[PDB]
This record gives structure tokens, sequence and C-alpha cells, in this order.
């Protein structure tokens, strides 16, 4: 597994998939706004008022669709070379250290019958 | 020179590792490295065509035999970026998980 050291914790270093878009929106809940705003400082490609339109365009489904396609907004900029590395700097601003590893599915016993 | 190791000789997946490791860090090392390598200002501005401009510097430096680890390390040391040197040295190592 290709992984990097962040905040003293291992994290798989790859582009976020459809699993990550869904698990993100389901796990941040209210923090969807905060991660978005923190990702503006870390990734200038997302520093536009994207969040202002995303909140209204996806208000139809709520926090779920709002955050589901916010995660695609980074993958749209590159997606081959964009990886969780940039997303983790947004979670670091809100002390979301456990969420940054839970996002990729690291909440599991890595092979322990669940 | 005083060692052996071409950065251009590394596999595409290892270059991705560098291009990712700095990606969630302070203002990309490519800006400091370009000035030390003597890269022209217009070449730096042509490499902003992609959202990861660091990959464009690392890739376009790898087109020439000047892309030695010994020359890369010397430039990283001049810009006080030994932090990245250590992080890469910790990936350029052997393992046996199976």
């Amino acid at each position: 597994a290709q992984t990097f050291l962040f905040q003293g914790q291992p994290v798989v270093n790859r582009p976020l998939s459809l699993k990550d878009q869904q698990t993100f929106a389901r796990s941040v809940g209210l923090k969807w706004r905060k991660v978005g705003r923190s990702l503006q400082r870390g990734c200038r490609a997302l520093r536009d008022p994207a969040l202002d339109s995303l909140a209204y365009e996806y208000e139809r489904e709520g926090l779920y669709e709002q955050a589901f396609q916010l995660l695609r907004r980074f993958v749209q900029a590159e997606g081959r070379r964009a990886t969780l590395q940039r997303l983790v700097e947004a979670l670091e601003e809100n002390e979301l250290t456990s969420l940054a590893e839970d996002l990729l599915g690291l909440t599991d016993p890595n092979g322990g019958l669940a | 020179k005083g060692d052996g190791g071409l950065y251009s000789s590394l596999p595409p997946a290892k270059r991705e590792e560098v291009e990712k490791l700095l990606n969630g860090s302070a203002g990309d090392t490519w800006r400091h490295l370009a000035g030390e390598l003597g890269y022209q200002p217009e070449h730096i501005d042509s490499f902003t065509h992609e959202a990861c401009p660091v990959r464009a510097l690392l890739a376009s430096w790898a087109t020439q035999d000047s892309a030695t680890l010994d020359a890369l390390l010397a430039a990283l040391r001049r810009i006080q970026r030994a932090d990245l040197v250590e992080s890469l040295c910790s990936e350029s190592t052997a393992t046996s998980p199976v």
C-alpha cells in the first residue's frame, strides 16, 4: 500500500473514489462546510465561491448531495494526480485526524471477520 | 558529482509518491527548486498549465541527465527543505509485510 505519514498516523495516498464521496458526506455530517472551507486554503483550485453555489444546487437532497459532489470537485481538477494528501490538510485545520483515516475505510480490523 | 542515482531512473509510481507527498504541504517546493536549478521564469509560468505544477517541474527535469539525486539533494539543502529529503528517504527503503 502506498501511504504517507500525517499527524503521526498512516493514511493510503491515492485519489478518492465513489466510496470516499459517500463515506465523507455520511461521516462529516455538519463538518461538510468546515472541510470545504479548510480545503480552500489548502487547494487554490477550490478557493472560488463554489461552496456558496454547492450549498444551494444540492440543498434538494441536503448534507449528503452537498458533500458527495464537493469531494468530486477536487477530483475534477486532476483526479489522476490529486490524492487524499490535499484533503487531509483540510481535515488538519479542524483536528479531524481520526476522520482522515476513517474516510478511506481504515476503521476496519484490516482482515478480522466483520 | 559524489554519489550514484538518477531520479529519471525511478519508476512512474515513485515520482507520483514525491508529487503527492508535497501536495498537502506548504507552497510547493517547485518554486524554491526552480530558482536554485536556474530554471527560467517563463518556463515556471508555462508549467502552471496543470493544477499540480510540481509534477511538471519534476517531469521536465527528468528529461535530462542533470536529474541526479545528488543534484536534487544539493538544491533542497540550499532552500532549507531537508524535511522533504527525510520523507523521501523513508519511502526509498525495503519492506516484507507478507
